[PDB]
């Protein structure tokens, strides 16, 4: 995240670090203690990758660290990058064995399409990980947070070149400097009500970082929760 | 009294009932409170909450 702030830790309980091929390639949110939700383009085939719950040091040691295998993935089944490279961008991770459930480790609550979306119109949501700090340098060791504002679907459009799709939505500030990257990838877009965080959305793409005119651009999970709740059902 | 403003005093969801009421409830791992507006705890550790205090 750029221009972010640190997070405290318990900050954010549902956020999750991905490593595969290399650490913290991508990041996640929980949908319960055998399910993630994260980025479906973070899902290269022939990655083993590992979910890390709890942590708030990339390299240090909280003792609040969960690590899990991830058994199954499904990505949304009208994902397909040869197609369009971010659209439909979002994927359930299955864990091996269940998360034990705490402070630090807690998940994301999933309201029906409608009031996922009415929380998005709410306008304006907290964004996490330990994605780039700077357009171009280095990851971060604290996990980062952002609250972004929702952009004008109207407007986005004009900022870009590139298809801004209905399953998609724009956040960030016209005048640039702070804003999601890469590596933040799959994590969280959540809105706060009342004290409770609901998922509105999944960090996906975005033409540079927190550059001026150029917004952020989220999964519409709105358009995905009937979805998610089918396919991440505990018994 | 309806969902129309403020989304009938609910907290988390608002549903209109037949007899000109609002008919309030709370996402999964919370109950109710006996306000019957707020949403409150029904499990160890709820979605969306911090609870390592600030
Ligand atoms: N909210 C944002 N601004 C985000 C940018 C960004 C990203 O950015 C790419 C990048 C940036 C910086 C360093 C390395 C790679 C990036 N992607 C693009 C791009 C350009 C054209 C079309 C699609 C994507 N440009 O940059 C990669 C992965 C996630 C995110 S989220
Ligand atoms: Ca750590």
């Amino acid at each position: 995240v750029v221009g972010g702030e640190d997070a405290k830790p318990g900050q954010f309980p549902w956020q999750v670090v991905l490593n595969g091929k290399v650490d913290a390639f991508c990041g996640g949110s929980i949908v319960n203690e055998k399910w993630i939700v994260t980025a479906a383009h973070c899902v290269e085939t022939g990655v083993k990758i590992t979910v890390v719950a709890g942590e708030h040091n990339i390299e240090e040691t909280e003792h609040t660290e969960q690590k899990r295998n991830v058994i199954r993935i499904i990505p949304h089944h009208n994902y397909n990058a040869a197609i369009n490279k971010y659209n439909h961008d979002i994927a359930l991770l299955e864990l091996d064995e269940p998360l034990v459930l705490n402070s630090y480790v807690t998940p994301i609550c999933i309201a029906d399409k409608e009031y996922t979306n009415i929380f998005l119109k709410f306008g304006s949501g907290y964004v996490s990980g330990w994605g780039r700090v700077f357009h171009k340098g280095r990851s971060a060791l604290v996990l980062q947070y952002l609250r972004v504002p929702l952009v004008d679907r109207a407007t986005c459009l004009r900022s870009t070149k590139f298809t801004i799709y209905n399953n998609m939505f724009c956040a960030g500030f016209h005048e640039g400097g702070r804003d999601s990257c890469q590596g933040d990838s799959g994590g969280p877009h959540v809105t706060e009500v009342e004290g409770t965080s609901f998922l509105t959305g999944i960090i996906s793409w975005g033409e540079e970082c927190a550059m001026k005119g150029k917004y952020g651009i989220y999964t519409k999970v709105s358009r995905y929760v009937n979805w998610i709740k089918e396919k991440t059902k505990l018994t | 009294m309806t969902c129309n403003i403020k989304n009938g005093r609910c907290e988390q969801f608002c549903k209109n009932s037949a007899d000109n009421k609002v008919v309030c409830s709370c996402t999964e791992g919370y109950r109710l409170a006996e306000n019957q507006k707020s949403c409150e705890p029904a499990v160890p550790f709820p979605c969306g909450r911090v609870s390592v205090s600030q």
